[PDB]
C-alpha cells in the first residue's frame, strides 16, 4: 500500500501519509486491548494421539531391527523420518485448530471464520512470529540434534505450554549454544565479505 | 576475483591502508610513482573534498584547471 | 521449622523430595586456598610442598648446602575492614626457618659449623576474605577457578582436512605439570617423529639413541623376531601358527608330511586351525622369501672380522650367502604386517641422521638452540634435564595417574618424571591405535580437563617465586665468607613479594569483583576460565570445546555462559558440582542397590560416570522406594533411553542438579526458550541494588541459599537471645548450650554501614530482629544489598500488564507509571569515591589551601578553614570538594590581559586553580572525607580534626565490647555462684567489681569459677592492646607515592532516580529500555481502580519464545490474590481462627505437594506476625524442573478470588471506556541493570586535545567524541556528502589549525570551513620522510 | 638501523629492560590493517555523543528527540553566538558564563538556532548508508535519546538498551548536505531493492490487522452510513463495533 | 508407516508358487519409490517457501541465534533427504536393470517382507551387520 502511494503521488505525499499510518495503527492498537495470556496457546485436542501413532511407528521400526528385518544404520533414519512426519501432522494440526476455530453465529445457523484469537491475530498479519515458533509454544518444537550434527532420533515431545524437563532442555542446549556461536561468526562472515566488496568497487 | 582485483590499484596512498604497508611503500618508492589522489580512500587521507557526490563538482572543475593553462 | 523461618514461610510447590540440599557455594574457593597455606606434616599440595621441591639448595658442589626447616604467617597488617579504606593490600609476613650447613674440606658428611637461622622473612603474601575475596588494594579481587587440559598423555586424530586425501592422522602428547612438552606424531608417509613443544621436527628414534639404546635394541624392542634357520641347505623357517593371518600363501607351503596350501591361497581360518590344532613349528623354505626381510641384530664374518650386515638393513638373496658361507646358522628377522605389526619403527631409523648416543643428543640440542656449537656436557645435561631432572621436570600425581591409566598399568603413583620405560610404553600404545586396537581421546570429554583453582594456582606463582631466587642463593653461596653471612644475607623479599603481587594484581584470572549483587558476586567465585595461562586462547580454538559436551550434566552449567566473543571459554559451576580429590570434576548421585532406590550418595568423576546407567531426577517412587513403574528414562553411556525396573545402578539426586546458580533462579524455567534463559541468568547478576529490599512473589527456593553463602549478609554465629539491638550493632546473648566454658560472653555483629562497591553502587546492612527475639544458631541476623529476610531480593515485583500502550511499547521498550518513581522503589544509591593529590612539582609543593585564585565566596562556602569541604553538604556540578593550588609563576600575560588586570586590580597571581571540583551533571551529597598525609608533613586543621575524631570514636566502640562483655561475662559468674551457695539479693548489693574473691566447696564448680577469671583478665588486657594498635594507625604517618604530600579522599552518596534511558529486564531475558513515565491517570485500571505499574508489549513473548515470564505473572498475580485476601481479613481484624483456617488452605492446594504446615505454630503470638508479613503477597516456589503446574496455578487463582484466565478487563486513563478483550494482569519480579542512562550519555563540543595525535580526547571526563571509524565513512561516500565528510576528519578532528579558525567562523555567525591538511597525514609525511623514502607534495 | 626502521626482520631488538619488542618507523605505519589512522577507528570527533535509545512514537518522521543536556553541551558554539547577536551577551566571556548557569532566557534561544538545523543520527554496526540519518532535533527533558520508529527497520536497532551516536553538521555546506541527502523523508526507499525500507514494524501493524478485519456478528451489523467521518462518530462512540460488515458511501 | 501409507500400496504377499521377481512385484516398488520420492520432493520444495520468508524478515539481535537454530536443523535434514533421493534414484536403477532383491557382498536374496520396510536396502543383514561392526573400528 505504501509502495503504490509512492509510484502515484510522489515522495512528500508518501510521507506524511506514513506518518498517519503509523499515529493511528498504535492508537487502535491500544484501544483494541490485543494481549496474551496462559490460555491464549491452544494446544491441539490430537497431540497425545499424534504421538502414540507415529510412537508405534517406531514400535515397528524396532520390532524389524530386533529381528533383523532391517539393519541397524537403516533403522537410525527410519525411525527419525516418522518422527520428522508426525511433527508435521502436529504443526498443522494445532494450525488447524488455532485459525478457524472461532465458531460464531449471525442471525441464522452457523458459521465459521478466522479466529480472533490474541496469539494468532499476531502471526497472520505479520507483527511477530511465526508458525515456526508458535510450532514450539503449542505442538512439539521439532527433534534437536546432539553436537555432532547428527539429529537425535527422539523429538522433543513438549512444548513451552507444558513444561520441558530435564533431559528435553539438556537437549535443547546444543542448537542454543551453536546458535549464538553461528550468528557470533556470521555477523563476523557478513562483515568480511562487505569489506572485500566496498575495497574493489 | 573480488579480492585479488582490488588488490591492483593506480593510487599507491590506496594501497597502503589496506595492504600490507611494508611492502607498498617499498615498491612504490623506487618507481618514483606520481599520485594524482583522483581515487576517493586518498582523498580521505589527505583530508580534501571526495572527488564524488558534492565534491565531484570541484574535483571536475579542478582536474580541467590542470594538464592545461 | 526454624525462627527466620517461622517469620515468613514461601508456599513451595513441586513434587519431588529434596534428598540432599546445597551445600557451601563458595567451598570451591575457601577450600583451595585453605590447602595451600596450612601446615601439613606430609608432601600434599602446600607451601610444603613448594618448598620441599627446590629445596634442599645446595651450593656449587662446594659442599655448602642450605635446607628448608618451616614456615609461619605473621598476623594481618590490618584486618580486612581497615586495610580497605586505607587501601593496602590484605596480607601477611612469611617467616621461614632456614638451616645453612658446611662440610669440611674434605669432611666425610658433617659439618663445620650450621647456624640455623631463625624465619627470614621473605615478602607478605595476600589472604583470602571470609566469603573468598582478595583485597589487593582496598579494592575487592576474585581470583577464577580455571580450566585447562589434565596432565598426561592423550592420543588424538586430527582426520580429514590434512593434505585433502582424507587418511586422518594419530598423534600422542604428554604433557606434564611442569616442565617441557613430549609430542609423538605421525605424517603420510607413516613416519614416526617427535617435537619438544612445539619446535622443530626430528625423527622419533633419536630419542632411543639418548637413553643408550643402539640400533640392535631399537629394533628387539618394537618389534618380534622371526628366526630363520639354515638347516641342512637352503632355508627352514619358524613358524608362529598366527603369523599368516592376513596374507596369503607365498609359494608351494607343505609341512608335516601334507601340503594344506598350494600357492596362491590366502591363509584364513581354516588354515590357521590346521597349523594351531596340529602343532607347526618349523617349515622348509625357498631361499627367495628373505629377499625382502630387514635382519634383526648384528650379524658379523666369524673369520674376517669383518661387517656383513649392519642391523635393520634389507637381506638378498646374494647377501644371505655372504653370511651363510661365515657359518652364521641363525638370522633374526622383522615380522612385519601393514594391517596388524606394521613395519613403522623400521623405516623412521632410515630417515634417522644418527646413529649412535652422542650423535642423537647433538641433534637434539641442535634443534632446542639452534646457531651455536654443541658440546659434550650440553647436550647430555640438556637431554636429562628435560624429562628426567625433579627440578626442571614434573607430571605431579594427576599427572602420574591419568598416565598409568591411560597406559593400561596397575600402580596409579610412581615416579614423578618420565623413566626410560616410560618413554618406550607410550610409544608401544601409540603404535597400538594406528594398528586398529584402541580409540583415541577427546580434549572435550570432563575427564580430560581438570579444574585449577587459587590454592593450586598459587603454589606455581611462588615455585617461579623460588627458581629465581635459587640462582641468587646458589650464587651468593659460592664465594661466602665463614661465619660472617648468614642465611637471610641472600634471601632477597622483592623478587619472592614481587611474583606472587603480579598475580593477584593483574592477571586474566584476578580480576575486579562483579559486586553490584549477592548473586553477582557468589556466581563470580563460581566460575571457571579456559583461558589465560595453560589453556585455550580465543583465536586458537574452535568450536568443539566452546560447545556443551555430554559430561557437563551436573559439573558445569549449560545455560549460564556469557554472550560475548568467548561464548562457553567461561561457563559457571553447577549447583551440586564439587572437585574431585584429583581435581576433576563430580557431581552427587544416589546408589541404587537392587531394586530400591538408597539414599547413600556417591561423587564419581567424569571417567567414573560414563560406566554406570544412572536412573532420572523425575522419577515416581513410593513405599519402600520401589520404582513404581516397571520401566523408567535413564541415561547410560553418553545416550538416553527406556531402561528396565531393575538395571539402574544410580540415580540423579536432584532436579537441580544440572544448572548453576544464577541459572536455577529463574522460575518456570523449563518453560523458557533456552537462548532466553542464558540472558536471563546474564543479566541478572547485573542487577543494581534497590532502596528497598523487596523480595520476590515468585521465586524458585534458592533465594536462601544465595543470601547467606554470598557475604553481603551478617549470619548469626551462636545461637541466643537479642541483649541490644542498634543500627550500628547487634549484641546476641548466648545460649548455655553452644557457650564455650570460658570467656562466657556474647557474640557482637558489628554491621557494614553505606559503602562504594566495586561499581560504585551502596551495600548496607541492616537489622532484621527486634529487642529481646529467640534466634539459634545458623539464623538470618541481617539483610545485605538486595536481601530480604534471608531472602535473596535483587529487585522488585510490582503489577504489570501486557498491551499495546499507543506505542510507547514499540519494540522491548517498557512504559512505567509515575506511582513507581514517585515511591522511590527503583530510585538507585551509587557511591563515588573522589579524591584530591597534593604533589610535587618540579616548580613547588601543591597546598590545600582554601585561597584559589578567582573565585567567590560563594564557592567557598562549602569548603571550611582548612580547605575541604564540610560532610553533609549537598552539592551539585561545579562546587569545589577540596581547595587545590599548584605551583605556576610567571604567567607572561599580554597588553590586552594586562590592561584589563590594570583596569580592575586583580593581582594576578603566581599559583594554578587546580582544586578538586565535581563533576558537571553529578549531583549528591557528602557523606565522609578521609585525609591521608605524608609521613612528618604537618598534619592540616581539618586532618587533626578527624584523626582526633577516628580517635575518640574507636575508643567508644572498644569500650562498648567491653561494657557489654563484661555484663555478659560478670552474668555467667552470677549464675555459678548460685549452684551451692545461691544469694541471689546478698550478692548484688555490693559493688560488681568485689566478686572474683568468691569460692566454692570442693567441686567442679570451683573450677567453673576459676575458668571465667582467666579469660576475665585476658578481655582486660586484650582490650588495652586492641585500643594501642587502633590508636596508633590513626595517628601514624601514612605512606604516599613519591612526589605526593597528602591527599584527600571524599566519598559521596548520590540518590539516583530512574529516568528514561535505564535498561530493565525480567527474569526470562526479555530486556526493555524505559521509555515515558506515565501519569497515574494516564495509566490502565481495572474495575477496582486500582492503576498497573508496568504496561509490557505482548510482540515481545512470542517470537522470543520465553513463555515463562507470563506463567511468572499469572501466578504473582495468584500470589497477591492471597495478599489482597489476608489484608481484607487483618484490616477487619477478623481473629486469629478466620485467619488461620484460611491461611491453612492457602499452603495444601490441590494435593501432592512437598510443603507441609501447621496447626503447630504457637497459635496466637507466631501466626499473628506472619500474616502480617504475606499481606503484600504470598512468596511462592516454583522448583526449576519440579515446577508448579497450570491446574496448581490456576487452582490458587481460585483462592485468591481471581478469573482462571489470568486475564482482567482494564480501561485507558485517558479516555476512560473499556479496552476490547481480557488483557493479562499480574505481578513479575523485575531488575533494573546497571546501563543507567546517566551513566552512558556523554557529550562534547569542543574539549581536550591528544598530544601525539591532536585528537578529541577524554581528559576531564568530559568525554572524548564518538570514534567516526572506517564503516562510517562509507556511510557519508554512499550519500554525496563531501563536505560533511572533511569537516567531520578535518576541523572536527584532526586539523590543529581549522578547528579553531572554525570555532572562531561558528561564533562570528559565519559557517564556513577553512579546512587545510589533518595532521594526522602531515605526521605520516614526516614519518615516511623519516625513513629513506623523499615524500613531496608535487605541482601546485 | 635496521631494528629502528623495522624490527622484526632481524632477532627483534628489545626495548630496555622491558620483554616487549619496541615498535620501530615501520611499527609506526603498519598495523592491523595497515595505517592505523584510516583503519577504523577511525578518528574521534568534536560535537559529537552518545547514549541509550528509546522510542517517541509522535513524532513526524522528518524529526527526533534530543535531550535538553546534550543539545546544550553540542550546539556550545552557537549558542555563544546568537546570545550575543541578539545583545543578551556583552562578550563571549558573558556568554559562556550565561549558559554555565542554565539561565531559563537561553533556552529560547536554543530552539533558535536548533529549527532549520538537523543532526545526523548512527546506530552501532553502520552497514548500509541508511545507518546514518537526518532529522530535526526536538527538545527533551530526559537523557534519552527519542527514536521514530519507521527508521528502526532500516538501523537494525531494538530497544533491549542500545545506544547510538549524535554528530552535528557544522558548517553551511554539511547543513544542506544533511538536508538533501541524509535527511529521513528523502531515503525511504531502499537503495538495494526499490521497495520502501520505513514499512510499518510490528505494534503499528497489529493495529491496522484489528481494525480492517471482519468478524461474523457485532454491533453495527449491516446499518448504512453517510460517508467516513460519520463511521468514526459512530465508532468513537460505542455505537458500532470496529469490526461490522457494513455499507458505506466512500469517494 | 507412513512411507506404506504415502503410495496406496499395501504390503506386497507372495503367493505359493510365485516366481521370485516378477513383473507384478517390479511394478509395486516403482509405485512405492515414485510416491516416497514424490514426497521428498515436496518436502525439500515446500521447506524452502518457509526458508525464504524468515530469511528476508531480520530478527533482533537477540533471536538471530534462536532463529537460526531452527534453520539449521532443517538444512541438516534436507541434505541427507537429497542423500536418500539419490539413494532411491539408485535403486530405481536396480529394478529397471533387474538386479533387484540380491544382497550386494554376496549373492545370496533380500527378502520380500524385508524390502517393503526400506525398499532401498542394499545388503543382508550378515553383510550389513559386518559392515558396521568394521566401520566403528576403521572409523573411530
Ligand atoms: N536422517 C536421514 N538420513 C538418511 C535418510 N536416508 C538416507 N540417509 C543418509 O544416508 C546415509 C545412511 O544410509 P546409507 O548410505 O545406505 O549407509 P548406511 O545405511 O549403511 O549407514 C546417512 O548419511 P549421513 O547423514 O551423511 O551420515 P549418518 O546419518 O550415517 O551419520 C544418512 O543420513 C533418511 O531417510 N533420513
Ligand atoms: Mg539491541
Ligand atoms: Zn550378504
Amino acid at each position: 500500500m505504501l509502495n503504490t502511494c509512492y509510484r502515484i503521488l510522489g515522495l512528500k505525499p508518501t510521507v506524511i501519509f506514513a506518518d498517519q499510518i503509523m499515529y493511528t495503527g498504535f492508537a487502535y492498537a491500544a484501544r483494541s486491548g490485543a494481549s496474551v495470556g496462559i490460555d491464549d496457546m491452544v494446544i491441539p485436542e490430537k497431540k497425545h494421539e499424534i504421538i502414540s501413532e507415529a510412537e508405534a511407528e517406531v514400535a515397528e521400526i524396532q520390532e524389524q531391527f530386533q529381528s533383523g528385518l532391517v539393519t541397524a544404520g537403516e533403522r537410525y533414519n527410519k525411525v527419525i523420518d516418522i518422527w520428522a512426519a508426525a511433527n508435521d501432522r502436529v504443526s498443522k494440526a494445532m494450525m488447524d485448530n488455532l485459525q478457524t476455530e472461532t465458531v460464531i453465529n449471525r442471525d441464522g445457523q452457523e458459521e465459521k471464520q478466522v479466529s480472533f484469537n490474541s496469539i494468532y491475530m499476531m502471526a497472520d498479519s505479520g507483527a511477530r512470529g511465526s508458525a515456526a515458533q508458535i510450532r514450539q509454544l503449542a505442538g512439539m518444537r521439532g527433534l534437536m540434534a546432539k553436537p555432532d550434527g547428527s539429529i537425535i532420533e527422539t523429538p522433543i515431545t513438549a512444548n513451552f505450554r507444558e513444561g520441558l524437563n530435564v533431559l528435553q532442555y539438556f537437549i535443547s542446549t546444543h542448537g542454543a549454544r551453536k546458535g549464538l556461536a553461528d550468528t557470533a561468526l556470521k555477523t563476523a562472515n557478513s562483515g568480511y565479505l562487505t569489506r572485500r566488496l566496498v575495497d574493489v568497487a | 576475483g573480488i579480492t585479488k582485483a582490488s588488490l591492483a590499484t593506480e593510487s599507491f596512498i590506496s594501497a597502503a591502508s589496506f595492504q600490507e604497508t611494508t611492502r607498498v611503500l617499498t615498491e612504490a618508492a623506487v618507481a618514483g610513482k606520481r599520485d594524482e589522489l583522483r581515487g576517493l580512500k586518498e582523498n580521505v587521507i589527505v583530508g580534501r573534498l571526495i572527488p564524488a557526490g558534492t565534491g565531484y563538482a570541484y574535483h571536475q572543475d579542478r582536474m580541467r584547471r590542470r594538464a592545461a593553462g | 521449622y526454624s525462627y527466620t523461618e517461622k517469620k515468613r514461610i514461601r508456599k513451595d510447590f513441586g513434587k519431588r523430595p529434596q534428598v540432599l540440599d546445597v551445600p557451601y557455594l563458595l567451598s570451591i574457593q575457601l577450600d583451595s586456598f585453605q590447602k595451600f597455606i596450612e601446615q601439613d606434616p606430609e608432601g600434599q599440595y602446600g607451601l610444603e610442598a613448594a618448598f620441599r621441591s627446590v629445596f634442599p639448595i645446595q651450593s656449587y658442589s662446594g659442599n655448602s648446602e642450605l635446607q628448608y626447616v618451616s614456615y609461619r604467617l605473621g598476623e594481618p597488617v590490618f584486618d580486612v575492614q581497615e586495610c580497605q579504606i586505607r587501601g593496602v593490600t590484605y596480607s601477611a609476613p612469611l617467616r621461614v626457618k632456614l638451616r645453612l650447613v658446611i662440610y669440611e674440606r674434605e669432611a666425610p658428611e658433617g659439618t663445620v659449623k650450621d647456624i640455623k637461622e631463625q624465619e627470614v622473612y621473605m615478602g607478605e603474601i595476600p589472604l583470602m576474605t571470609d566469603n573468598g575475596t582478595f583485597v589487593i588494594n582496598g579494592t575487592e579481587r576474585v581470583i577464577v577457578s580455571q580450566l585447562h587440559r589434565s596432565p598426561g598423555v592423550f592420543f588424538d586424530s586430527d582426520k580429514g582436512k590434512t593434505h585433502s586425501s582424507g587418511k586422518v592422522l594419530y598423534n600422542a602428547r604428554i604433557i606434564p605439570y611442569r616442565g617441557s612438552w613430549l609430542d609423538f606424531e605421525f605424517d603420510p608417509k607413516d613416519n614416526l617423529f617427535v617435537r619438544i613443544d612445539r619446535r622443530r621436527k626430528l625423527p622419533a628414534t633419536i630419542i632411543l639413541r639418548a637413553l643408550n639404546y643402539t640400533t640392535e635394541q631399537i629394533l628387539d624392542l618394537f618389534f618380534e623376531k622371526v628366526i630363520f634357520e639354515i638347516r641342512d641347505n637352503k632355508l627352514q623357517m619358524e613358524l608362529v601358527p598366527e603369523r599368516l593371518r592376513g596374507e596369503t600363501a607365498s609359494f608351494d607351503i607343505e609341512a608335516n608330511g601334507k601340503v594344506y596350501v598350494e600357492k596362491g591361497r590366502r591363509i584364513t581360518a581354516r588354515h590357521i586351525r590346521q597349523l594351531e590344532k596340529d602343532d607347526v613349528k618349523l617349515i622348509e623354505v625357498p631361499v627367495e622369501y628373505i629377499a625382502g626381510k630387514v635382519v634383526a641384530k648384528d650379524y658379523i664374518d666369524e673369520s674376517t672380522g669383518e661387517l656383513i650386515c649392519a642391523a635393520n638393513m634389507e637381506l638378498s638373496l646374494d647377501l644371505l650367502a655372504k653370511l651363510s658361507q661365515s657359518g652364521h646358522k641363525r638370522i633374526e628377522t622383522l615380522f612385519t604386517n601393514d594391517l596388524d605389526h606394521g613395519p613403522y619403527i623400521s623405516e623412521t631409523l632410515r630417515v634417522d641422521p644418527t646413529n649412535d648416543r652422542l650423535s642423537a643428543l647433538v641433534e637434539i640440542y641442535r634443534m632446542m638452540r639452534p646457531g651455536e656449537p654443541p658440546t659434550r656436557e650440553a647436550a647430555e645435561s640438556l637431554f636429562e634435564n628435560l624429562f628426567f631432572s625433579e627440578d626442571r621436570y614434573d607430571l605431579s600425581a594427576v599427572g602420574r595417574m591419568k598416565f598409568n591409566r591411560s597406559l593400561l598399568r596397575e600402580e596409579i603413583e610412581g615416579s614423578g618424571i618420565l623413566s626410560k620405560d616410560d618413554i618406550i610404553d607410550v610409544m608401544k600404545k601409540l603404535i597400538d591405535i594406528r594398528n586398529g586396537k584402541g580409540e583415541v581421546d577427546d580434549i572435550d570429554h570432563l575427564g580430560n580437563r581438570r579444574i585449577r583453582s587459587v590454592g593450586e594456582m598459587a603454589e606455581n606463582q611462588f615455585r617461579v617465586g623460588l627458581v629465581r631466587v635459587e640462582r641468587a642463593v646458589k650464587e651468593r653461596l659460592s664465594l661466602g665468607d665463614l661465619d660472617t653471612l648468614m642465611p637471610q644475607d641472600m634471601i632477597n623479599a622483592k623478587p619472592i613479594s614481587a611474583a606472587v603481587k603480579e598475580f593477584f594484581g593483574s592477571s586474566q584470572l584476578s580480576q575486579f569483583m562483579d559486586q553490584n549483587n549477592p548473586l553477582s558476586e557468589i556466581t563470580h567465585k563460581r566460575r571457571i576460565s579456559a583461558l589465560g595461562p595453560g589453556g585455550l586462547t580465543r583465536e586458537r580454538a574452535g568450536f568443539e570445546v566452546r560447545d556443551v559436551h555430554p559430561t557437563h550434566y551436573g559439573r558445569v552449567c549449560p545455560i549460564e555462559t556469557p554472550e560475548g566473543p568467548n561464548i562457553g571459554l567461561i561457563n559457571s559451576l553447577s549447583v551440586y558440582a564439587q572437585t574431585n580429590e584429583y581435581g576433576f570434576l563430580e557431581t552427587p548421585y544416589r546408589k541404587v542397590t537392587d531394586g530400591v532406590v538408597t539414599d547413600e550418595i556417591h561423587y564419581l568423576s567424569a571417567i567414573e560416570e560414563g560406566n554406570y546407567v544412572i536412573a532420572q531426577a523425575n522419577s515416581n517412587l513410593d513405599e519402600e522406594g520401589h520404582f513404581v513403574e516397571d520401566l523408567v528414562t535413564c541415561r547410560s553411556k553418553g545416550e538416553s533411553s527406556l531402561f528396565s525396573r531393575d538395571q539402574v545402578d544410580y540415580m540423579d539426586v536432584s532436579t537441580q542438579q544440572v544448572v548453576s546458580v544464577g541459572a536455577s533462579l529463574i522460575p518456570f524455567l523449563e518453560h523458557d526458550d533456552a537462548n532466553r534463559a542464558l540472558m536471563g541468568a546474564n543479566m541478572q547478576r547485573q542487577a543494581v541494588p534497590t532502596l528497598r529490599a523487596d523480595k520476590p512473589l515468585v521465586g524458585t527456593g534458592m533465594e536462601r541459599a544465595v543470601a547467606v553463602d554470598s557475604g553481603v549478609t551478617a549470619v548469626a554465629k551462636r545461637g541466643g537471645v537479642v541483649q541490644y539491638v542498634d543500627a550500628s550493632r547487634i549484641v546476641i546473648k548466648v545460649n548455655e548450650d553452644e557457650m564455650y566454658p570460658g570467656e562466657a560472653g556474647i557474640d557482637i555483629y558489628n554491621l557494614t554501614k553505606y559503602t562504594r562497591s566495586n561499581q560504585n553502587t551502596c551495600i548496607n546492612q541492616m537489622p532484621c530482629v527486634s529487642l529481646g527475639e529467640p534466634v539459634e544458631r545458623g539464623d538470618v541476623l541481617a539483610d545485605g544489598p538486595s536481601t530480604d529476610l534471608g531472602e535473596l531480593a535483587l529487585g522488585q515485583n510490582m503489577r504489570v500488564a501486557f498491551m499495546p500502550w499507543n506505542g510507547y511499547n514499540f519494540e522491548d521498550s517498557i512504559l512505567v507509571s509515575e506511582r513507581v518513581v514517585q515511591e522511590d522503589r527503583f530510585t538507585t544509591i551509587h557511591i563515588q569515591e573522589l579524591a584530591c593529590v597534593s604533589r610535587d612539582t618540579k616548580l613547588g609543593p601543591e597546598e590545600i589551601t582554601a585561597d584559589i585564585p578567582n573565585v567567590g565566596e560563594a564557592a567557598l562556602s562549602k569548603l571550611d578553614e582548612s580547605g575541604i569541604v564540610y560532610i553533609g553538604a549537598e552539592v551539585t556540578g561545579g562546587d569545589i570538594l577540596v581547595g587545590k593550588v599548584t605551583p605556576k609563576g610567571e604567567t607572561q600575560l599580554t597588553p590586552e590581559e594586562k590592561l584589563l588586570r590594570a583596569i580592575f586590580g586583580e593581582k594576578a597571581s603566581d599559583v594554578k586553580d587546580s582544586s578538586l571540583r565535581v563533576p558537571n551533571g553529578v549531583s549528591g551529597t557528602v557523606i565522609d572525607v578521609q585525609v591521608f598525609t605524608r609521613d612528618g608533613v604537618e598534619k592540616d586543621k581539618r586532618a587533626l580534626e578527624i584523626e582526633e575524631m577516628q580517635l575518640k570514636q574507636a575508643k567508644k566502640d572498644l569500650s562498648e565490647e567491653l561494657q557489654i562483655l563484661e555484663a555478659g561475662l560478670f552474668s555467667r559468674i552470677r549464675a555459678v555462684l548460685v549452684a551451692g551457695g545461691v544469694e541471689a539479693e546478698k550478692l548484688d548489693k555490693l559493688p560488681r567489681d568485689r566478686w572474683l574473691e568468691l569460692g566454692l566447696t570442693d567441686e567442679e564448680k570451683q573450677n567453673q569459677l576459676e575458668q571465667l577469671a582467666e579469660q576475665y583478665d585476658e578481655l582486660k588486657h586484650e582490650f588495652e592492646k586492641k585500643l594501642e594498635a587502633k590508636r596508633r594507625k590513626i595517628t601514624q604517618g601514612d605512606d604516599l607515592a613519591p612526589g605526593v604530600l597528602k591527599i584527600v579522599k571524599v566519598y559521596l552518596a548520590v540518590k539516583r532516580r530512574i529516568q528514561p534511558g535505564d535498561k530493565m529486564a525480567g527474569r526470562h531475558g526479555n530486556k526493555g529500555v524505559i521509555s515515558k513515565i506515565n501519569p497515574i491517570e494516564d495509566m490502565p485500571y481495572d474495575e477496582n481502580g486500582t492503576p498497573v505499574d508496568i504496561v509490557l508489549n505482548p510482540l515481545g513473548v512470542p517470537s522470543r519464545m520465553n513463555i515463562g515470564q507470563i506463567l511468572e505473572t499469572h501466578l504473582g498475580m495468584a500470589a497477591k490474590g492471597i495478599g489482597d485476601k489476608i489484608n481484607a481479613m487483618l484490616k477487619q481484624q477478623q481473629e486469629v481462627a478466620k485467619l488461620r483456617e484460611f491461611i491453612q488452605r492457602a499452603y495444601d492446594l490441590g494435593a501432592d505437594v512437598r510443603q507441609k504446615v501447621d496447626l503447630s505454630t504457637f497459635s496466637d503470638e507466631e501466626v499473628m506476625r506472619l500474616a502480617e508479613n504475606l499481606r503484600k503477597g504470598m512468596p511462592i516456589a516454583t522448583p526449576v524442573f519440579d515446577g508448579a503446574k497450570e491446574a496448581e496455578i490456576k487452582e490458587l487463582l481460585k483462592l485468591g478470588d481471581l478469573p482462571t484466565s489470568g486475564q482482567i478487563r482494564l480501561y485507558d486513563g485517558r479516555t476512560g471506556e473499556q479496552f476490547e478483550r481480557p488483557v493479562t494482569v499480574g505481578y513479575m519480579y523485575m531488575l533494573k541493570l546497571n546501563h543507567l542512562v546517566d551513566d552512558k550519555m556523554h557529550a562534547r563540543s569542543t574539549g581536550s586535545y591528544s598530544l601525539v595525535t591532536q585528537q578529541p580526547l577524554g581528559g576531564k571526563a568530559q568525554f572524548g567524541g564518538q570514534r567516526f571509524g572506517e564503516m562510517e565513512v562509507w556511510a557519508l561516500e554512499a550519500y554525496g556528502a563531501a563536505y560533511t565528510l572533511q569537516e567531520m576528519l578535518t576541523v572536527k578532528s584532526d586539523d590543529v589549525n581549522g578547528r579553531t579558525k572554525m570555532y572562531k567562523n561558528i561564533v562570528d555567525g559565519n559557517h564556513q570551513m577553512e579546512p587545510g591538511m589533518p595532521e594526522s597525514f602531515n605526521v605520516l609525511l614526516k614519518e615516511i620522510r623519516s625513513l629513506g623514502i623523499n615524500i613531496e607534495l608535487e605541482d601546485e | 638501523v635496521d631494528a629502528l626502521l623495522d624490527n622484526g626482520r632481524r632477532g627483534r631488538a628489545i626495548t630496555g629492560s622491558n620483554k616487549r619488542p619496541l615498535k620501530s618507523l615501520a611499527d609506526m605505519i603498519k598495523g592491523k590493517q595497515g595505517r592505523f589512522r584510516q583503519n577504523l577507528l577511525g578518528k574521534r570527533v568534536d560535537y559529537s555523543g552518545r547514549s541509550v535509545i528509546t522510542v517517541g512514537p509522535y513524532l513526524r518522521l522528518h524529526q527526533c528527540g534530543l535531550p535538553k543536556k546534550m543539545a546544550l553541551e553540542l550546539f556550545k558554539p552557537f549558542i555563544y553566538g546568537k546570545l550575543e547577536l541578539r545583545g543578551l551577551a556583552t562578550t563571549i566571556k558573558a556568554a559562556k558564563k550565561m549558559v554555565e548557569r542554565e539561565e531559563a532566557v537561553v533556552w529560547d534561544i536554543l530552539d533558535e538556532v536548533i529549527r532549520e538545523h538537523p543532526v545526523l543520527l548512527n546506530r552501532a554496526p553502520t552497514l548500509h548508508r541508511l545507518g546514518i540519518q537526518a532529522f530535526e532535533p526536538v527538545l527533551i527533558e530526559g537523557k534519552a535519546i527519542q527514536l521514530h520508529p519507521l527508521v528502526c527497520a532500516a538501523y537494525n536497532a531494538d530497544f533491549d538498551g542500545d545506544q547510538m551516536a549524535v554528530h552535528v553538521p557544522l558548517t553551511l555546506e554539511a547543513q544542506l548536505e544533511a538536508r538533501a541527502l541524509m535527511m529521513s523523508t528523502n531515503n525511504i526507499l531502499s537503495p538495494a531493492n526499490g521497495e520502501p525500507i520505513i514499512v510499518p514494524s510490528q505494534d503499528v501493524v497489529l493495529g491496522l490487522y484489528y481494525m480492517t478485519r471482519d468478524c461474523v456478528n457485532a454491533k453495527g451489523e449491516g446499518m448504512v452510513l453517510t460517508g467516513p467521518k460519520e463511521a468514526e462518530r459512530l465508532y468513537r462512540s460505542g455505537l458500532a463495533s470496529l469490526h461490522a460488515r457494513v455499507k458505506v458511501r466512500i469517494t | 508407516l507412513s512411507i506404506l501409507a504415502i503410495a496406496g500400496v499395501e504390503p506386497y504377499q507372495e503367493k505359493p508358487g510365485e516366481e521370485y521377481m516378477n513383473e507384478a512385484q517390479l511394478a509395486h516398488f516403482r509405485r512405492i519409490l515414485e510416491a516416497w520420492r514424490n514426497q521428498l520432493r515436496d518436502e525439500v520444495d515446500r521447506t524452502v517457501t518457509h526458508m525464504q520468508d524468515e530469511a528476508a524478515n531480520f530478527p533482533d539481535p537477540v533471536d538471530r541465534a534462536a532463529q537460526e537454530e531452527e534453520f539449521s536443523l532443517e538444512l541438516r535434514n534436507r541434505d541427507r533427504e537429497r542423500k536418500l533421493i539419490k539413494k532411491i534414484e539408485k535403486t530405481l536403477k536396480k529394478v529397471e536393470d533387474e538386479d533387484f532383491g540380491y544382497c550386494e557382498s554376496c549373492g545370496v536374496e533380500i527378502g520380500i517382507r524385508r524390502l517393503e520396510a526400506r525398499p532401498t536396502a542394499d545388503l543382508c543383514i550378515d553383510c550389513k551387520t559386518l559392515a558396521e561392526i568394521r566401520e566403528k573400528q576403521m572409523a573411530g
